[PDB]
């Protein structure tokens, strides 16, 4: 599935893994994907999130409250949570339905919203960003 | 990869 990703989408997932590592987390969850979308900085997802007032520090703060720093450094390669796998699979489906044969940062964010149930979704709502508004912003920046 | 056992090239883990 990674072979469909744009270079900047690949960067999102790489940064998600680095954020999980920094937090001493044992899985790449949806919240790490959200942090990766922000860290990537330049894509439609990052720009959408900046527009909606969703900051790297706000998300990190929420993740610290909900999950907390782990005590032991994990390995270089961290597995995805089931929910994060689902998000990636849905990102593909978003792209396909919109007529794209590639997965960009926009599609990863749309997939995160489509899944809508995991830690990232909980954090977005806690930070004042209803999922529906997030999708509209993405679609808007795309149009 | 999208599973568990050993390191994918870039991100995640995979099984045999």
């Amino acid at each position: 599935m990674f072979e469909r990703f744009t270079d900047r989408a690949r960067r999102v997932v790489v940064l998600a893994q680095e954020e999980a590592k920094m937090l001493n987390h044992n899985y790449i969850g949806t919240e790490h994907i959200l942090l990766g979308l922000i860290h990537e900085g330049e894509g439609v997802a990052a720009k959408s999130l900046e527009s909606l007032g969703i900051s790297l520090e706000g998300v990190r703060s929420q993740v610290e409250e909900i999950i907390g720093q782990g005590q032991q450094a994990p390995s270089g390669h961290i597995p995805f949570t089931p929910r994060a796998k689902k998000v990636l699979e849905l990102s593909l489906r978003e792209a396909l339905q919109l007529g794209h044969n590639y997965i960009g940062t926009e599609h990863i964010l749309l997939g995160l919203i489509r899944e809508g149930e995991g830690v990232a979704a909980q954090v977005l709502v806690k930070l004042g960003a209803e999922l529906t508004r997030v999708r509209q912003q993405v679609i808007q920046l795309l149009s | 990869g999208l599973r568990r056992l050993f390191a994918d090239q870039a991100v995640g883990r995979r099984n045999i």
